[PDB]
Formats: C-alpha cells, sequence, structure tokens
DNA sequence: AGAAAACCCTTTATTTGTTATATAGTATTTTATCCTC
DNA sequence: GAGGATAAAATACTATATCCTGGTTAAAGGGTTTTCT
RNA sequence: CCAAAAGAAGUCUUUCUUUUGGUAACCAGGAU
C-alpha cells in the first residue's frame, strides 16, 4: 500500500503540473520522480537506494 | 499514468533486452530514460541532402559575416594601437608607458582574436552536428541541442525520457534488423559475430 | 551536523549554546543500540550459570 | 498588460532565474532560511532574489467558503542568481534543499516568459 | 481576536556529496595494449 | 601513425538443509485547526 | 463454524425459528 501510494501521489502531482501549465524543466522532473516511484513498486533496490 | 513509464525487468536485469532489441549500452540507456540526456528519434535524410547544400551555404555566409565583423573590431583596436603609438612619440614618456601600452593593445588584439575562434569554434560544432545526425544519437550538452532545435527545427525529432524510447519502437521494422544480424553472424566473425 | 548547519540560519548576538544543540539524535542513537542491536541481548536466565 | 509591464521590469534586474526543489512543505522555511544564508556567509552579491509562488483559492470545504492560499508550483522555489561555485554551494546547501532542477545535468535558467506567467498575481 | 496545544501530511534529499570482513561461479561490458597495414 | 582485435579487469547477478519459539511494529519537522481566554 | 438474546414443544434441558456479533514482516535465540 506504501509503495501504491507514492505512485499515485506522484502520478496525480505530474497531472496536476501540466493541466496547470508550468516550464519544460519542472514537469521532467516530476516524471523522472514518477519513472522512478514505478521501479520501485515493481522492484525496489535494483537501481538507487 | 499521466507519462509513459518503462518496466524496470527489460532495461535493469542483466542481459539488458531494451538494449539489445534498440542496439544501445546500458549505460547511455539509463540516461535517455531518467531524463539525463537528449536522444535523435527520427531524421530525415533527403530533405537534408538538398536543405543541407543550401544550409551549408548559408552557414558559410553567417561565418564570414561575424569574421568580417571581428576583423574591423581589430581594425578599430589597430587604429586606437596607433593612437597610443603617437601619444608615446609625440610628448616625453620613456619605457613605462611605451610598455604599458603596448602590453595593453597586444592583451586587447589576442582577446580579440580568442573570441573569433571560440565564435567560430561553436558554429563549426552545430553544423558538424548537423551534418552527422543519426537517429538514436544521444545530444548531451543541453544547449547544443537548444541551437540546433532552434537553427534547423526540421529535419529531425529528438525526445526524451521514455516517450522517447516509445516512438523509437514504433519506429523499427523487426525484419530488416533480423536479416542484418543474420548476415553479419555469416560473415562478421570475431566479437561482433559473437555480439 | 546540525549545530554548524544552525549557525549560519540564526541572526549572531540571538544565539546562545542552548539554541544551536539538538539533543534528539543523541538520544536516539541510544536508544537504538539499547534495543535493536546484535551484541544488545535478553540475559539469559535459564539458571545462574 | 501586466504581463507587459513585468516582461520589462525583470529584464533589467540582474540574475537568471532558477528552481530549486524542496522537501514538499520546507518552502517557506527554505525561503526564510536562504534569504538569512545570503547574508550570513557574504554572498549576497550573487543571490538576489527569492520566490515563492501562491495563489488563493476558494473552497467550500465542510460548507465553509474560504480562500485558503495554496501554492502554484508545490515544492520549487525560484531564485534570481548568477551561478557560480559558491553561490550553487550556498543554495545546494541550506538545509531543506533537495537539490536544483535542470535540463540534463547541471542547473537550467528559466525563460523570462514562464517566470512572468507565475510571478503575476493570480 | 490572538495564543497555545493538539491534528494532518511528508519523508528518510541525494551534491561541484556521511559508509570497506566472503567466496565461488558465470557472464557481460569496458579498457589497454599490442599487432598490423 | 592510426585502426582494429584480442587479453584484462572490472562490474553485475546468483546460490548456500530442516524444524521450533520470542520480542516489535517510527520519528521528526512544518503547517494548520480548534479551543480557550 | 461458534457465542449471546427472544419465542414454541418436551424433558426438567434437548430440538425448531428470528436478530446481532463474529493477520503478517523483520530481528534474535535454540534443537536435531
Amino acid at each position: 500500500n506504501d509503495l501504491y501510494r507514492r505512485v499515485i501521489n506522484r502520478n496525480n502531482r505530474l497531472k496536476r503540473l501540466i493541466d496547470l501549465g508550468a516550464p519544460e524543466i519542472i514537469v521532467n522532473n516530476e516524471k523522472r520522480m514518477l519513472q522512478e516511484s514505478v521501479d520501485a513498486l515493481f522492484d525496489n533496490g535494483r537501481r538507487g537506494r | 499514468l499521466a507519462a509513459p513509464v518503462t518496466h524496470i525487468w527489460y532495461f535493469k536485469g542483466v542481459p539488458s533486452r531494451l538494449g539489445y532489441l534498440l542496439d544501445l549500452a546500458p549505460k547511455d540507456l539509463e540516461k535517455i530514460i531518467y531524463f539525463a540526456a537528449y536522444v535523435i528519434t527520427s531524421v530525415d535524410e533527403e530533405m537534408r541532402h538538398n536543405e543541407l547544400s543550401t544550409l551549408e551555404a548559408e552557414m558559410a555566409v553567417e561565418r564570414k559575416a561575424v569574421e568580417d565583423q571581428r576583423d574591423g573590431e581589430l581594425e578599430a583596436r589597430a587604429q586606437k594601437l596607433e593612437a597610443d603609438l603617437a601619444e608615446l612619440e609625440a610628448e616625453g614618456a620613456k619605457a613605462d608607458a611605451r610598455r604599458k601600452v603596448r602590453d595593453g593593445g597586444e592583451r586587447e588584439m589576442r582577446q580579440i582574436r580568442d573570441r573569433a575562434q571560440r565564435e567560430l569554434d561553436r558554429l563549426e560544432d552545430i553544423w558538424s552536428t548537423f551534418t552527422k545526425l543519426a537517429p538514436k544519437q544521444l545530444i548531451v550538452d543541453e544547449n547544443l541541442y537548444r541551437e540546433l532545435v532552434d537553427r534547423y527545427g526540421e529535419y529531425f525529432t529528438g525526445a526524451m525520457g521514455a516517450e522517447s524510447i516509445q516512438k523509437l519502437i514504433e519506429n523499427f521494422d523487426i525484419d530488416a534488423e533480423a536479416e542484418s544480424l543474420r548476415d553479419v553472424i555469416r560473415n562478421g566473425k570475431g566479437q561482433k559475430k559473437l555480439r | 551536523r546540525v549545530v554548524r548547519e544552525r549557525m549560519t540560519t540564526q541572526d549572531v548576538e540571538a544565539i546562545t549554546p542552548q539554541t544551536l544543540i539538538n539533543i534528539r539524535p543523541v538520544v536516539a542513537a541510544i536508544k537504538e543500540f539499547f534495543g535493536t542491536s546484535q551484541l544488545s541481548q535478553f540475559m539469559d536466565q535459564n539458571n545462574p550459570l | 498588460d501586466p504581463a507587459a509591464a513585468l516582461k520589462a521590469e525583470l529584464r533589467s534586474k540582474p540574475g537568471d532565474w532558477y528552481v530549486v526543489h524542496s522537501y514538499a512543505g520546507y518552502e517557506n522555511k527554505v525561503k526564510a532560511n536562504l534569504e538569512t544564508r545570503v547574508q550570513n556567509l557574504d554572498v549576497g552579491d550573487y543571490i538576489f532574489q527569492v520566490e515563492v509562488p501562491t495563489e488563493e483559492v476558494t473552497e467550500i470545504k465542510n460548507g465553509q467558503r474560504k480562500q485558503v492560499n495554496r501554492k502554484v508550483l508545490p515544492g520549487y522555489i525560484l531564485v534570481r542568481m548568477d551561478l557560480t561555485d559558491d553561490s550553487w554551494a550556498a543554495v545546494r546547501n541550506t538545509p531543506g534543499v533537495t537539490g536544483f532542477v535542470g535540463a540534463t545535468s547541471r542547473p537550467s535558467a528559466l525563460a523570462l516568459d514562464d517566470v512572468v506567467k507565475f510571478l503575476l498575481p493570480r
């Protein structure tokens, strides 16, 4: 549930930051963190901490 | 999900299977999917040829114009040096003033030369990168990509992240790759065949 | 670490030695040692020996 | 047009706007700490302004119409400065900062259009 | 209307940086250097 | 002198018998809300 | 599958009906 909650939170934040309009830097940062959340959900610790 | 995301099983696990499907080393695939570099997903290689001859002409024009402006600046600096010499020889001022003004003048001349060389080098890098642009090419150095997309925004499309890999897979026919690999197996030998 | 990071985000002449020290990490370390460790164990009391 | 006016204003003021990522709720705290460290560390000739855009939205929570002050960009701060070896450390070492947000690897400066779009009272 | 003591949320950040008791086996990427043309 | 091909080293992942019982399960900080005066 | 309450029959205490209520992971220590 914790790993799913992290994914949902990051996805909601990215989804809200796209409709609101934002520079490309911030959107890409949110996308990178979303990418890292799903990696932790599927295999925690295979890449990074 | 609001953005595409890759599966870690087919990216990380050794051997990397996305890096075999697309022929990308894992070290730089990790750059693409974690927003640490751009990737060229598509390029127009005939529209290039034509507008490439044309843009070679245009780039030569631009370089010559910038160089001429810098040469005019150097000529103005030379006039300043002549005025300095006039000051020197006109009234009485020994080694101190002469050496000071000449050091200043030569420093300024060399700085102008360096500026010219550096700007020419930047434009040369732009041209060189554009002419040899190919798909699956990693454009690190953001400013290089920004200049390229601004100057020649057409002739190529480049993306970043997992959507770039999605677009790479979309524009990927699986039969030509297989036939090429079979030919290399039949002929290559060595590490090429073992790869 | 906390003290020297906090020494730069407080205006001088309001600093007193009590406003730089944060004792919580110290007491946390002791609790971690005496509760969670492979050398801190429940005394063996099957018999006096 | 307020957009044009702020464009003209921000055109002259020195520095380039960068983005800094913090621990979610550490935005006003990070701004205060950075504005204090800018004086304590004597890097005040490189760091010029710290902005945390916010806007007020009326919500009827529990049937109660209240204009709560949200944050436009949650978790990000806007800093105007000239990036160097000392300014970068003075910012990146503020307690509560996760690091700079850049394009590829190194810090990237926003365009005046984007910063105007968020420093304009919503 | 302001102040104090109890809620609700976040996150263990990830640097131009806080982490050193296994061996045995295989497999895959560097890489360095040597050999050739 | 330059390019390619082959040793070398360097990292990356995988495995290491069966059964039983006992003690613990988050902290810390920020912002906010609600009640009391 | 069990507990409690109420109603009916008999036995002196069972049956029928209705309602409500109903686990893991870590670390550690042992044995053969």
